[PDB]
C-alpha cells in the first residue's frame, strides 16, 4: 500500500546540479515527515535533513546545507531534492524515508534509492 | 555526535543475539528516538524500531528494542537465515539524526 517511488539513476557531469525525486502513494502525504538520506561505499549512513511536507518547513545537518534545497509538490504528492555543484564526494545511492513524527517515531517506509554517478 | 555499532556479528539460526548503538556525547536515552534501520541485499531498507522500542507493523515479534545500560540495542530472539543483513541505528541529538556505521550480522547456515 505504503510506497516510494525513486527513479533508479543519474548520470550527470562534475559541478552540474540534479534534482532527485520522491514519489509518496498510499497514505496521505502531508502527515508523514520525509527525510534524504545518502549512502556511500562502506561509509554508513549521512542523514541530510527532512521536510515537513505540510508546511514546507525544513532542517539539515548542517554540512549539506549550501548543497541541498528540499521542496515538495503537494498536489502530486513528490518530494524533491536539488543538489548543486556536484563533485566525485556527491556519488551515492539518495534515499527518501517516511518518518512517523505523529505516531511511533521510526523511519517505516524507504523509498529503493536513486544511484546518482558524477563522472566525466 | 558519533554513534558507534558493533562492526560485524556471527550467529547461528536459533540463537539470540544482541546489537548495540553507543553514544560519543554520553547515555543514550529516551529522548534519542533510538531507530533499528536493516539493509538487505540490493540496497533494500526496512524500519524496524522506532522511539527505542516501537516495532514497526509486520516485523516479527523475535526484534525487541530496549536501553541496555549506556547504549540503544535490538534483540533477535532465534535468530533466522533471513535476519542476516546490515542493522543501523540512528539517534535523534535536538535538531538532526546521526547513523551509526551499521553492523553486519552474519547468521552461518
Ligand atoms: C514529537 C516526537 N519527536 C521526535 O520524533 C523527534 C523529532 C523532533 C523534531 I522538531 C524533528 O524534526 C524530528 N525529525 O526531523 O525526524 C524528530
Amino acid at each position: 500500500q505504503v510506497q516510494l517511488q525513486q527513479p533508479g539513476a543519474e548520470l550527470v557531469k562534475p559541478g552540474a546540479s540534479v534534482k532527485l525525486s520522491c514519489k509518496a502513494s498510499g497514505y496521505t502525504f502531508t502527515s508523514y515527515w520525509m527525510h534524504w538520506v545518502k549512502q556511500r561505499p562502506g561509509r554508513g549512513l549521512e542523514w541530510i535533513g527532512r521536510i515537513d511536507p505540510n508546511s514546507g518547513g525544513t532542517k539539515y545537518n548542517e554540512k549539506f546545507k549550501s548543497k541541498a534545497t528540499l521542496t515538495v509538490d503537494k498536489p502530486s504528492s513528490t518530494a524533491y531534492m536539488q543538489l548543486s555543484s556536484l563533485t566525485s564526494e556527491d556519488s551515492a545511492v539518495y534515499y527518501c524515508a517516511r518518518y512517523d513524527y505523529y505516531g511511533s517515531s521510526y523511519f517505516d517506509y524507504w523509498g529503493q534509492g536513486t544511484t546518482v554517478t558524477v563522472s566525466s | 555526535a558519533v554513534v558507534t555499532q558493533e562492526s560485524a556479528l556471527t550467529t547461528s539460526p536459533g540463537e539470540t543475539v544482541t546489537l548495540t548503538c553507543r553514544s560519543s556525547t554520553g547515555a543514550v536515552t529516551t529522548s534519542n528516538y533510538a531507530n533499528w534501520v536493516q539493509e538487505k541485499p540490493d540496497h533494500l531498507f526496512t524500519g524496524l524500531i522506532g522511539g527505542t522500542n516501537n516495532r514497526a507493523p509486520g516485523v516479527p515479534a523475535r526484534f525487541s528494542g530496549s536501553l541496555i545500560g549506556n547504549k540503544a540495542a535490538l534483540t533477535i530472539t532465534g535468530a533466522q537465515t533471513e535476519d542476516e543483513a546490515i542493522y543501523f541505528c540512528a539517534l535523534w541529538y535536538s535538531n538532526h539524526w546521526v547513523f551509526g556505521g551499521g553492523t553486519k550480522l552474519t547468521v552461518l547456515e
